[PDB]
């Protein structure tokens, strides 16, 4: 548990989880505001 | 912490005070029982000894056989005395074979 | 004590401390040399006894209904072969008070508690007579030997109060267990390649032996 | 002496202690890292069990459970394939009409416009056309619904779980000991008779009851949903008696020895099914039956526990003669104490086997509707060729590792190994000469043809019309094969393949399944090119193995270990003088050889076999026999093969084959990228990282794990792996895009 | 902590894990995956189980009684499952966001004390009100203990806490079961109970 928490924070696993979260975020963002070549709000 | 360290030596056998975070050879110099050395970086046979009781941390080790660690030999310059261990000095060649 | 197809290696670990010890181990499986998971000799003895017991039960039980299916008031809907009971649906089913799946999970809930308690006694012997179980724990103590727990439940009639009684009785038990085990194996293969049912099939064999094992050589189904 | 199960209980307790600690196996790693090089070492020596310790028992226990883990991975992959065929496929539509619907078992999500990859594969379905040939396997096994595929996927999932659990169990709870592994007699007895004998007998049992009747029904034209379920064919037997009358006697023929009464479904026809374009299933069943009998007898050769059998030591040490001294004496002791010897033998044999499989599968298509599925055929051949080549190179790698680490004449002396080590120089010199001669007289012919053609002198060219180099031996052999059925294989009706000859073209759905393949001068030239490339890669690998311990250059090469950068720029320069470096080259030459082989196959097939048949029997091939006249000069390969065939992939953009164009370009990129690692050295890079580190230190953002440039060996490893990835991937994209567009 | 060495266990005959010495209310030694071998993690998970069981008891009530009481014709609560979208005086977003701030502040107070026991006990406006409870998860106070039913010497209170946690585990399983039953079938929980009691042998999950 403590050691599982440690292993889940080793560099490869920390980075894969981080990048999976980032990928999910970007994917959803472009799923809501697709085909965006500019910033049209202000 | 600062466990007593015993060293057999051609000069005799003496006892000195030194904290587990430091090498036996380094505090030996602070007291003043002379021991041999050369590189002082754990890569040579010059400061070699072996142990009678206890055991020292093998973390500060390099340029050693995948056995010299558990067959007895050790380097005074790169070693943390985790207990009240008793070690040998001037032990290079019966290590050098 | 007589011996069958013994082995010098096999004889060493089979000297006679176990019932039915005939020194027959041509593949040398109860070797106390390589004891690990589920190959330890005590576990193999326990397994032989338990398989023999369940096989005696199932071997008088599988042949029962289709015997008195011929004698007595017992109807014919209640008179199936052992394979038509719903155990193998593609070979015949029935409509009991339940579904045949809830039947199974209820069966295995009941068998779950009985088997788990029995195992808890095998591993740490004498542990079931400690925790509360609506009373009834003083009877689940055990006897040091797993295969022979004894007590007020598993031995109410008190057979074998001396120990040669228990010796010859254990011999008889394991012998009848081996008999029932190979009887059940015969049931299985015979009900497959002849597909008749053992009792009725036995009656056809006793008509006259024209119908030999080779006759159903042809694997009707 | 006798053989038994011998185990140890709970050798290592399952725990999360060592997961928290990175490189626990290596004492130096366990402590922690001072620089960036430590991270690379952690991965490079993760599975080198024989250096984490010296105990053979521990090495073998680790090996056993790692094999279990690998089996679990394979099962998960299989279950994924079956589940995708069950859920995201058009397998039933394809089953209704095989030669119009394109198989595809992968769809994509419409996220960033990538749904264009969901192309029209027909059947009211839009997905990515697959080349795995899985539909053909499932059809040949008798699978008609997707419920069966679902059940298969779930069964393989629980099998993967079982394999993972067994891996944990046999390492942490019940781990065998050395005398159990070192028993190879019983192990061979069980793998020959039990794994291959019972396995193939069981498969023949499947085909006799499931695939034969169901495929009969499918080829009769029955709607796939109107076919009886397979278990019916077991319950009701007259269902089989209708298709196959001699299922009526029912196994009494098997014991009367009236085996001829089984001639219905146990045939020896040979050739192809004119309806499906695959081998006769009644032939494949008979084949597996005979295979089973053979393996079941063969797994009874070695003695285990009952006196009868063969001691492998006796067989080995019985073989010796006047040229080899005491040969084979001492090999049994070598092949049972070193895993690397076994690994290299098995790798060589498995690579050989994979390539034989590729050839035989292209030549005698075993699955229905496989031959006329050109994309599947091309992909299967190419994939198996690559796998075989890689395995064969690994064989050499591990032979060298053995020679460096485990070879010892003090305690384990063998005579043959010693003699070969003693005349390695003669061996390598003659192999060198053969490589040179073969390279001059195969590629030199191509250069001569190119200049003869460029100087407007085609009569002087080595071609079918100017100076013929006819492969008379191959022509003679294949004519012997064509005449075989009836003359010297009387029980066969058709020759074993249709590439032998006899006419008898077979087509399916207006496409050519197979026809006799003609061998002309271009075939001679390219076959000698093949011989040349194979000989050169053999030279590199054998030179690496034979000179792994010592040479006339550096006299104590074994003390430097199996893998190392160099021993300084002394004696003129000793760059890559190690055995590992020889493997690095062999991979380059293996790449060259396999690339030429698959190019030859693809061009020859698109030029002389594949194509479309028509009403008169006029066969228009993909390229009108342009291989016989254009493949004899390098300009022909560059123009008629690469430039011509390459147009399909370039025009892929804007369609559903766009991903292939993208992968074409990306593979070009990564291949070119490898050259940065393959042409430079780590000194320049260390000196550049120095100033980058300065830039970081100036802003208190320098890392504590000191960044080092890669090792010399690691740089070569990065360079060779990227090179192979790039080249193989660009060939993959080109082949797939071209054969899916023109096929 | 009263280290019950021979407390009744979930798996009779097998030794309980070392970090489970029966200290916690309703401890039966159940932690096969070892998710609570850390004292801080143990504490956190004790808090989690308590708050889960309390929320789930409130939910089990609010699901099972209204439909058991509208099965019989008392009043007309719709199906708890699709009870989410049957519109009210406002939109769900205004009520959810308004409630989130309301529910949020209380949650923040719980976080303030879970991570620092006994540092938020008093009231921010009238600092003379002083929530009672001296244990984390058992806050007491006039608000959460107006009857003082369990402020007696630590004997009855210990057997009272076990009672709470056992009812709560049952409620968690109950609530999850209603959600699973409502997804598998298309009926109400009381409907499922009545059907399974009408035909126990056949009207079970093995009905599809
Ligand atoms: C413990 C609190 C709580 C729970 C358990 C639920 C549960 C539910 N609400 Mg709900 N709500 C809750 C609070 C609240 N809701 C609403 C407002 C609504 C609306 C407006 C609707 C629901 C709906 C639903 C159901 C939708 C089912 C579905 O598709 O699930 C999908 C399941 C998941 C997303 C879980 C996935 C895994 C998880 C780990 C993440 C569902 C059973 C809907 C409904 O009734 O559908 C029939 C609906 O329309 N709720 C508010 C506003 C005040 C809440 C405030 O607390
Ligand atoms: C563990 C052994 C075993 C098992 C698994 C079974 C299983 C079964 N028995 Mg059987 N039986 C057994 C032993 C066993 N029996 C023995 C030892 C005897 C006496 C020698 C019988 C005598 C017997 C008869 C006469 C009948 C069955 C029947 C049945 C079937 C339904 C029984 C039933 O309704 O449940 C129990 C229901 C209760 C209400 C109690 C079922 C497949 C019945 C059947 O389906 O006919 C084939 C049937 O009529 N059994
Ligand atoms: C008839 C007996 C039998 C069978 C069928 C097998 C089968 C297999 N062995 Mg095995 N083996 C046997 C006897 C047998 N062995 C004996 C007597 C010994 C020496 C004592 C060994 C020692 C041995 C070693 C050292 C290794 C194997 C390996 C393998 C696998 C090879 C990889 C493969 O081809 O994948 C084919 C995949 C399949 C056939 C899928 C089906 C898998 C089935 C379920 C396997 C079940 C057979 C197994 C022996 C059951 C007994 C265990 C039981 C108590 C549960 C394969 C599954 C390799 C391995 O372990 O891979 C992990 C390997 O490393 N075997
Ligand atoms: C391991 C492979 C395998 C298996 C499991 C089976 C299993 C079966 N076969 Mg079979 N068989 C096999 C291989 C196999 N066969 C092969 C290779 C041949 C060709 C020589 C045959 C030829 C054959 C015939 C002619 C018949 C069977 C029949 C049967 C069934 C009769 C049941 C029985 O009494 O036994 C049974 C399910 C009988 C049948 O079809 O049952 C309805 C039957 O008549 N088999
Ligand atoms: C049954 C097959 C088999 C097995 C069991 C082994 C086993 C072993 N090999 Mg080996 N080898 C094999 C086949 C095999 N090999 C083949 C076919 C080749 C020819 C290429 C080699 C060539 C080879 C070399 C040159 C070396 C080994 C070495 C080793 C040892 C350590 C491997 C290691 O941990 O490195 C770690 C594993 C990795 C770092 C994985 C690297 C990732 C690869 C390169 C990328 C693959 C790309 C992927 C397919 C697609 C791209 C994905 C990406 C885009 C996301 C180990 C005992 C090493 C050794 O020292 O032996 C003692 C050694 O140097 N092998
Ligand atoms: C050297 C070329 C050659 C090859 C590759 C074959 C190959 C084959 N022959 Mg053939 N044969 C040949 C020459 C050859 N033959 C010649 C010169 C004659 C005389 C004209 C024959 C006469 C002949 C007959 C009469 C038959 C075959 C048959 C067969 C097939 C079964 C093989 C067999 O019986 O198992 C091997 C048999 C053994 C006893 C194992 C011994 C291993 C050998 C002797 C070494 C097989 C594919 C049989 C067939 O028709 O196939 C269905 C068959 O009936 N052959
Ligand atoms: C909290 C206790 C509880 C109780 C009293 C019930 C009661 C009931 N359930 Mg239910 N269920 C529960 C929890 C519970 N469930 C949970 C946690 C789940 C999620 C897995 C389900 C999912 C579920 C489904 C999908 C279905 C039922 C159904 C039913 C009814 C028939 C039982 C059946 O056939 O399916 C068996 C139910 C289960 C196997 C789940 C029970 C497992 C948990 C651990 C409960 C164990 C009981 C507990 C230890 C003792 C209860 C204490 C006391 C109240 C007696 C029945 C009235 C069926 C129905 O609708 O009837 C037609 C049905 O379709 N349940
Ligand atoms: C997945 C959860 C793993 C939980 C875990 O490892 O901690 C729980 C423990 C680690 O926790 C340790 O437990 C020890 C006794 O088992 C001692 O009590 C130690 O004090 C305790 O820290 O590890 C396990 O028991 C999990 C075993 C593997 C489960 C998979
Ligand atoms: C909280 C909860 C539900 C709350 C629901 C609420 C409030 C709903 C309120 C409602 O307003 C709705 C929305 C709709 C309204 O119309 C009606 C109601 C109903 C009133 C369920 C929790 C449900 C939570 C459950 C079931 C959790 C189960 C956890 C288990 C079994 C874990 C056990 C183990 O972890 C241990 C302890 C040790 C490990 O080693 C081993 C394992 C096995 C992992
Ligand atoms: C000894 C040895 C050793 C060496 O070394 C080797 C060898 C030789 C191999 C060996 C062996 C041999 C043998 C033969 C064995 C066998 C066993 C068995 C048979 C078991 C069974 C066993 C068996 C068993 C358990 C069984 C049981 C049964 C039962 C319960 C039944 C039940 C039932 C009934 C009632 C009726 C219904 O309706 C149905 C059912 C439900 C079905
Ligand atoms: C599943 C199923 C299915 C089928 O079919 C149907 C059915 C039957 C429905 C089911 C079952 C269910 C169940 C079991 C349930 C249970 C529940 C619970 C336990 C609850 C509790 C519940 C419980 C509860 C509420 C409790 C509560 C409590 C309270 C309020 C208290 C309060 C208070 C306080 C604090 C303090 C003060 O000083 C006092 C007072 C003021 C008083
Ligand atoms: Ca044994």
């Amino acid at each position: 548990m403590r050691d599982l928490k440690t292993y889940l924070s080793v560099a490869p696993v920390a980075s894969t989880l981080w990048f999976a979260a980032l990928a999910g975020l970007l994917i959803e963002i472009n799923r809501f505001f697709p085909d965006a070549l500019t910033f049209p709000f202000f | 912490a600062s466990y007593k360290v015993k060293l057999v030596t051609p000069d005799g056998t003496q006892e000195f005070e030194c904290p587990s975070d430091v090498y036996i050879l380094d505090h030996a110099e602070e007291v003043g029982i002379d021991l041999p050395y050369s590189c002082r970086a754990g890569s040579c046979s010059s400061c070699a000894g072996k142990v009678v009781g206890g055991e020292v941390d093998q973390s500060d080790g390099s340029f050693l056989d995948d056995e010299q660690i558990e067959a007895g030999f050790v380097l005074t310059c790169v070693a943390y005395p985790t207990s009240d261990v008793v070690i040998e000095t001037h032990k290079e060649e019966d290590l050098t074979a | 004590r007589p011996l069958w197809f013994a082995s010098k290696q096999s004889l060493s670990y089979l000297d006679g401390s176990l019932p039915g010890d005939y020194g027959f181990d041509p593949l040398g499986l109860s070797d106390p040399e390589g004891t690990g998971g589920f190959i330890e000799p005590r576990w193999l003895a326990y397994g032989e006894v338990i398989n023999g017991r369940f096989a005696m039960l199932g071997a008088v039980g599988a042949i029962a209904p289709e015997y008195l299916g011929k004698v007595g008031l017992i109807p014919q809907e209640t008179a199936l072969a052992w394979f038509q009971t719903g155990v193998i649906p593609p070979a015949g089913t029935y409509n009991y008070w339940a579904d045949n799946y809830t039947l199974f999970v209820l069966e295995m809930a009941l068998m779950g508690f009985a088997e788990h308690r029995r195992f808890q006694d095998w591993a740490k012997p004498g542990s079931m007579g400690k925790q509360y179980f609506l009373g009834l724990e003083k009877g689940f103590g055990g006897s040091g030997n797993p295969a022979y727990p004894g007590g007020p439940f598993f031995n109410p009639l008190g057979f074998g109060k001396d120990e040669k009684s228990l010796k010859e009785l254990k011999l008889k038990e394991v012998k009848n267990g081996r008999l029932a085990m190979l009887a059940i194996l015969g049931y299985f293969i015979q009900g497959l390649v002849t597909g008749v049912g053992p009792y009725q099939n036995l009656l056809d064999h006793v008509a006259d032996p024209v119908n030999n094992n080779v006759l159903t050589s042809l694997k009707f189904h | 002496p006798e053989v038994k199960i011998l185990v140890d209980r709970d050798p290592i307790k399952t725990s999360f202690e060592q997961w928290a600690k990175p490189g626990h196996f290596s004492r130096t790693i366990a402590k922690g890292p001072d620089t960036t090089t430590w991270i690379w070492n952690l991965h490079a020596d993760a599975h080198d069990f024989d250096s984490h310790t010296s105990d053979l028992e521990e090495i073998s226990r680790k090996v056993f459970s790692a094999h279990f883990g690998q089996l679990s991975i394979i099962f998960l992959w299989l279950s994924g394939m079956y589940f995708h065929g069950a859920r995201f496929s058009n397998y039933e539509a394809w089953l209704n009409d095989p030669t119009h619907i394109r198989p595809s078992a992968q769809v994509v999500w419409p996220i960033v416009g990538q749904e264009i990859l969901n192309g029209d594969v027909g059947g009211g379905f839009r997905g990515i056309q697959i080349t795995s040939g899985f539909f053909q396997i499932w059809r040949a096994s008798g699978i008609t619904s997707e419920l069966q595929l679902y059940c298969t996927a779930i069964g393989a999932l629980v099998f993967a779980a079982l394999m993972l659990f067994a891996g944990w169990f046999h390492y942490h709870k019940a781990a065998p000991k050395l005398v159990w592994f070192q028993d190879v007699e019983s192990m061979l007895n069980h793998h020959l008779a039990g794994l291959l004998g019972l396995g193939s007998l069981s498969w023949a049992g499947h085909q006799v009851h499931v695939s034969l009747p169901i495929n009969q029904f499918l080829n009769a034209g029955v709607d796939p949903k109107e076919i009886p379920l397979p278990h019916e064919f077991i319950l009701n037997r007259d269902l089989l008696a209708q298709l196959y009358p001699s299922f009526a006697e029912g196994a009494t023929p098997f014991f009367t020895l009236n085996w001829s009464k089984y001639a219905d479904f146990l045939t020896f026809r040979g050739g192809l099914d004119p309806l499906t374009g695959g081998l006769w299933l009644t032939d494949i069943a008979h084949h597996h039956l005979a295979i089973a009998i053979l393996f079941l007898i063969a797994g009874h050769m070695y003695r285990t526990n009952w006196g009868i059998g063969h001691g492998i030591k006796d067989i080995l040490e019985a073989h010796k003669g006047p040229f080899t001294g005491q040969g084979h004496k001492g090999l049994y002791e070598i092949l049972t104490t070193s895993w690397h010897a076994q690994l290299s033998i098995n790798l060589a044999m498995l690579g050989s086997l994979t390539i034989i499989v590729a050839h035989h599968m292209y030549a005698m298509p075993p699955y229905p509707y496989l031959a006329t599925d050109y994309g599947t055929q091309l992909s299967l051949f190419t994939h198996h060729m690559w796998i075989g080549g890689f395995l064969i190179v690994g064989a050499a790698a591990h032979a060298a590792i053995f020679m460096v680490r485990d070879y010892d004449p003090t305690t384990r002396y063998n005579d043959l190994l010693d003699r070969v080590l003693r005349h390695r120089d003669a061996i390598i010199s003659h192999l060198n000469w053969v490589c040179i001669f073969l390279g001059f007289h195969s590629f030199g012919l191509y250069i001569h043809n190119d200049t003869m053609s460029a100087l407007g002198r085609p009569q002087d060219m080595f071609s079918d019309t100017a100076i013929q180099l006819q492969p008379v031996f191959a022509q003679w052999i294949q004519n012997t094969h064509a005449l075989a059925p009836g003359t010297t294989a009387p029980g066969a009706t058709t020759s074993t393949s249709l590439t032998w000859g006899g006419g008898d073209l077979v087509s399916v759905g207006g496409k050519v399944a197979l026809l006799p393949i003609p061998l002309g001068t271009a075939d001679f030239l390219v076959h000698h090119i093949h011989a040349f490339t194979i000989h050169v890669t053999v030279l590199i690998l054998l030179k690496g193995v034979l000179f792994a311990r010592s040479s006339r250059l550096i006299p104590d090469k074994a003390n430097l270990g199996f893998r190392f950068p160099c021993d300084g720029p002394g004696r003129g320069g000793t760059c890559q003088v190690s055995a590992w470096d020889h493997v690095f080259l062999g991979l380059f030459w293996m790449y060259n050889a396999i690339s030429v082989v698959i190019f030859h196959f693809s061009w020859k097939m698109q030029s002389d076999v594949w194509g479309s048949i028509n009403d008169q029997g006029v066969v228009t091939h993909i390229t009108g026999g342009n291989f016989a006249q254009s493949s004899i000069t390098i300009n022909g390969w560059l123009r008629d093969f690469l430039w011509a065939q390459a147009s399909q992939v370039i025009q892929s953009y804007g369609s559903s084959l766009s991903a292939y164009g993208l992968f074409f370009l990306g593979a070009h990129f990564v291949w070119a990228f490898s050259l940065m690692f393959l042409f430079s050295g780590r000194g320049y890079w260390q000196e550049l990282i120095e100033s980058i580190v300065w830039a970081h230190n100036k802003l208190k953002v320098a890392p504590a794990t000191q960044p080092r440039a890669l090792s010399i060996v690691q740089g070569r490893a990065v360079g060779v792996t990227h090179y192979l990835l790039g080249g193989i991937a660009t060939t993959w994209a080109f082949f797939l895009a071209r054969i899916i567009a023109v096929g | 902590t009263v280290a019950e060495p021979d407390r009744p266990l979930w798996f009779p005959g097998s030794t309980p894990p070392p970090w489970l010495d029966g200290s916690l209310p309703g401890d039966f030694g159940f932690d096969p995956l070892g998710l609570g071998s850390d004292p801080e993690s143990l504490r956190w998970n004790v808090q989690a189980e308590l708050v889960h069981s309390r929320w789930a008891m409130l939910g089990a009530a609010g699901i099972f009684i209204p439909e058991f009481l509208t099965k019989l014709g008392i009043l007309n609560t719709p199906s708890w499952y699709t009870a989410g979208e049957q519109e009210y005086f406002t939109d769900t977003t205004t009520l959810f966001i308004v409630e989130l701030v309301f529910i949020g502040w209380a949650e923040g107070r719980r976080w303030a004390d879970i991570l620092n026991p006994g540092c938020v006990n008093t009231d921010p406006i009238f600092p003379n009100n002083k929530l009672t409870g001296t244990d984390v998860g058992y806050p007491g106070g006039l608000w959460f203990d107006p009857l003082g039913w369990g402020s007696a010497s630590p004997q009855k209170l210990k057997e009272l806490r076990t009672k709470e946690i056992k009812n709560g585990r049952l409620a968690m399983l109950a609530v999850m079961g209603a959600w699973f039953q409502h997804i598998y079938t298309g009926t109400g929980p009381i409907d499922n109970l009545f059907a399974h009691l009408a035909d126990p042998g056949h009207a079970t999950i093995f009905a599809a």
